[PDB]
This record gives C-alpha cells, structure tokens and sequence, in this order.
C-alpha cells in the first residue's frame, strides 16, 4: 500500500533507561502518525505539530537510525532543505520509521548543522549500579571536554568543581575512557557524531567498595546479562520458566543453576540444543560442551527471546 | 573539527 | 612512536581477484613508507613521485576506506581547499595507512570533480567461473548506466552492443541485479560513492550450462566456500588432505565427498570434532548429525586453519 | 544527483 508508519518517541522515555542506547525499543511507547510515503515533511511537521501540541518552531527531529555497529542512535535530518524528498525517501525506504522528537518547556536553541554537535548526557552511579538520563546539550565541536564537566555536574545534582570520570558509550560491551580532557569533542570522542553519548561518574575511592565500580564494569556486565526460558519436552504444549544468567557461564554452570530452579540433581537433567530456524529441540546437548551460553544461543533471534528445551528424565 | 557521518567498529 | 606507515597498492594488484572488494587484504603485495605522523600531504606525494616513476600530474591518492557495510573499497582523500592536514590525522589515527595509487600508462591523468564518480568494473564469466577484472571509470554522476555498456563490453574484449547484464557488489553475499539501465548513477546504484563496482555478463542462454550462470550466485558461492583440512587419528603426525566445502553442507554431504576422494565408503568414515584451537580430536560424530559444516568450524579463530580428524572403520571383523 | 557519505542497510 502507499502508506507508511511513523513513530514518534519523546525524550521523557528516556528517562529511567537502564541499557545501552537511549530507550529500550521494545519496552517504549510511541505516538504512531500513518502518512502517505509521498507526503512532504512540511506536511507531517504540521499534523505533528497540531497532535503533539506544539509550534512548528519549537520542535526539532532527530531521526533514530540503526547501526551495524550495534546501536541505534538519534540523527540529523537528511533533508538538503528540501527539494521535494518524499517521507519514504527521507527513511531509506524503512517502515516503520522511528524518530525522536524534541520540544522545549514541559524556545528551542539553533543549531548549526556543521558546527555544533548534540551529545546526551548519562550519570552512572556506583553505589546503586543504575544509570540516570541527564538530558542532552547542544555545544561547539571546538568546545572542550573540560567545559562540559560543570554541566554534567548540575544535570546530576553535584556540587560544582566535582571531580568526574568520562567514558564514551561506543556499544553494548563497549565503553571507553577519555583520557585528557583538554582537547576538542572531535578529538575526545570515537568518531564525533549527534547522538553520541558520554557517560560520568564521581571522582570518589569509596565506590571501589562497589559490586561495579565503574560504567565500564557496569556495562559490560549488562552486556552478559541474558534471560533464557526453559520448557519441557515431554510433552505439553510450553510450561515456560524464564532465568536469569551470564553469556559467560559454561555447561555446569547454566546446568546447575537450571536443576536447582526445578528441584533436581543436574546429573536427572538432559538439555537439548536449539535447532536454529528450525522448529524443535533435535539434537540432545553434551555435558562436555567446551562452549559458552553464549555459543548455545545465537541462534536465536534478536526479538527474540532465547530458550531452549529439556526432558528430566 | 567536524562530524563523521558513518560509524565503523562492526559486529 | 613518532613515525607511522603508509602503504600503497597498485591497480595491477587488483588483476586476477576471485573474491570480493579490489584485493585480499593478506595475500596481496604492498609497498611501503615511513612517514612522519606530523608529515604533510604534499610532502608524502612529493616522496611518492620521486620513489615511484611518476610525475605529482600523473598520480592520484584513493586512500582505502573501510565501511559501515564491512567493505574496504577506494575512497575519495578529504583534503581539497585550505586544509594543511596531517598525515596521522588525514588518516584518522590509523597506522598502518594503506592507500590505492591510481596513475597512467603509457599524456596526463584527467580532471576529477563533486559531480563525478569513479567506479570499478569487473566481468563475471560463467563458462570458466571467474572474475576478470576490467579497471576503473571516471564518469559523472548525471550520466546513465547505458552510456558505459561500450565501455564495459570494449575492456572485457566483447563486440560493441554486446548485451550485458549488470550487477552491483554490494558486499559480500549481497549482488544486487541494476534493473533499469535508463537511470543515472546516482539512482541506478543503492548509495553511490567512489568505490563502487558493477559486475557485468554476456546475456546468453549458453550461460545456463554452466556451474554457476549468474555472478549473483558466484558471489553466494565464494560466501560459503570454506576450505577444511582432513586428518587420519589413527596415523598421528598426518597432514592432510585439504577438500573444498561449504558451510551449508551436512553430514552426509561432507561425508560423501571425503569419501570421492578417499576412495572409500561414506558409512567407513568416522568424523571427530574439534579445536578451537586446543589442537586435537574430540567427540565423534554420529552420522545423523542434524547440524552443518558452519557448526562444526564454529570455535575455530577466524585467521586459523580448518582441521577435521576422521578415521576409516572396519569392513570385517 | 549527488553522492552517499556513508552506506546504510
């Protein structure tokens, strides 16, 4: 059909997110336009402006944009302001087309294409080992790292002058440290780009005394975290229980944590490995996999969920 | 100083 | 610390590729300049003119940018107008710093402006199951893709109107067919940029006969070609033995063509994975094994070689 | 009718 979908996403769903990237894409609600793909975007700022409830000046969209580096981010407008460029044109042909909209109060500052660049602002905290969305800026690319500190520390409700350690959150598994803070956004950060967020922390030893210390500990530990469900093959239609472990964790571990759940010993416990595409358990699984969690599950999709199968005994 | 525009660090 | 490497390839080192992208990254032959990290541009060109046999006039840099999509393909240098950029940063930190050094033979090369594009052209021949590299193009962009079939046809050695059929390497495992060839560049390729390449043929039924008919499904080949190494456990110290597969493949199809060669039984062979790279036999394979070779070579490092032990089993007791 | 910046798919 000749219709496309747009979803809209505020920043007020940002707020809270615990993971990598802005919001969960699952778990996030959207307001949802249904355009012609031949529409202007004139048009669509128009019915946007008249459902969300603001001026057309005091919005500004940031198309999110998926990754094959593993992310998906916020971008600038395509449009070469704007020789005709249909809806479907400006998204690559992508449907749905998710875009993140950007209002002002509950005006909107101007922003320099080639020169300015918008970053988004996270405060990790050791102790509770939970991320807190401190909004995004807009700044300089010749503006320095060091100029930025006093804002991320009165977003996080800091005192000023508060010692602060910097990371980049590249990707999942992912989070580098900027070393010196005396040098441009261009040269500080991987490769400059709006939507690139930096993660801050304090200065402080007693959070060594933390499960994770520090933001690369934290999401690196996120990335492991995977949620598996487990089923009976013998023979019902699916009693699911779904729990909790590490893409670390090898055969005995994943084993005896599973058997413990249920009641058993790990030795009444036979797995079977996940087809793949296919439809059924099929093979049975060795207690000798040399193989992670990890290598069990990719397979499985990225909706997804992962599970795998079990008779016992 | 500018911004890229494509990334590059793959899976 | 203070010195980084800049290395240069040449066109003559894209002849006779098989696989994707201009060159195998390992294989092929570079050569190379220390350079100083704070060095200029026109200072390396200035080195490079000498060393070589060229004029600065006769030469042009395509530094070898990798992509989003996971292709390393000739890109355009982002110097142009006041830049007075340095080579590590020109390079965006890299080290070492390869480089495509277009030049002319045998006169000077032509003007490149942006409305133009170059782009590489290969012809996919079905009979031998090869790709034969036809050079590169500056056309601008405006033009349409029927205005370089003379071209494409003349440097594959075919008679003028030849009726060829177009493709684009996208990447690797993705060949997408230009359908219509009444569009300009711009529009006929997915996301036109410098290192571009179309891949062309003859239209001809007599291509069906062959093995493989369409580039398209050349390319889908060599993705899945995967080259493993046959070892007997009961003779230790064996090497092998090297047959070529592919990942799709299961058991019995692994088991049938190591037994073409083996001159023997596919019931009298029996498989052990693996090693990643613990070096050594392990479980045996039940000859029902529902997986495919691309799960048997799954904890193999990607830069190791393919080992599979096997045995031959008994036909009488 | 320019050209891409960078690939996308």
């Amino acid at each position: 059909h000749l219709y496309m979908q747009v979803q809209i996403v505020a920043e007020d769903q940002f707020c809270g997110h615990q993971g990598n990237d802005m919001y969960d894409e699952e778990k996030v609600k959207y307001t949802v336009f249904k355009v012609l793909k031949n529409s202007s975007l004139a048009e669509f700022v128009q019915s946007l402006s008249q459902t969300m409830g603001f001026p057309q000046d005091q919005i500004r969209l940031w198309p999110m944009q998926a990754r094959s580096n593993g992310t998906k981010r916020p971008a600038m407008l395509d449009n070469e302001a704007d020789g005709n460029k249909t809806m479907i044109e400006l998204s690559d042909n992508e449907n749905p087309w998710t875009i993140f909209l950007e209002t002002v109060d509950p005006t909107l500052p101007k922003f320099d294409k080639d020169h300015d660049v918008m970053l988004f602002l996270k405060m990790y905290d050791p102790k509770t080992r939970s991320l807190n969305y401190c909004g995004h800026i807009y700044t300089p690319i010749s503006c320095k790292i060091r100029d930025l500190l006093p804002v991320m520390c009165d977003r996080a409700g800091f005192i000023q002058d508060t010692s602060l350690i910097l990371y980049e959150e590249v990707k999942p598994n992912l989070t580098e440290r900027i070393q010196d803070y005396d040098v441009s956004l261009d040269k500080a950060l991987d490769e400059l780009m709006d939507g690139d967020i930096i993660v801050f922390q304090k200065d402080d030893p007693e959070n060594d005394n933390s499960e994770l210390p520090t933001a690369k500990e934290y999401f690196r530990d996120l990335y492991h975290r995977v949620d598996v469900i487990f089923c009976d093959k013998t023979i019902p239609n699916d009693p699911g229980f779904v729990v909790t472990l590490s893409n670390r964790m090898n055969y005995f571990q994943v084993a005896k944590t599973v058997a413990q759940r249920l009641n058993t010993d790990p030795m009444l416990l036979q797995f079977f490995k996940s087809q793949g595409y296919r439809d059924g358990p099929g093979n049975p699984l060795r207690h000798n996999y040399e193989g992670t969690l990890r290598d069990l599950l990719q397979f499985f999709k990225p909706r997804q969920p992962k599970k795998l199968y079990y008779q016992q005994l | 100083g500018r911004k890229r525009h494509c990334k590059t660090k793959h899976l």
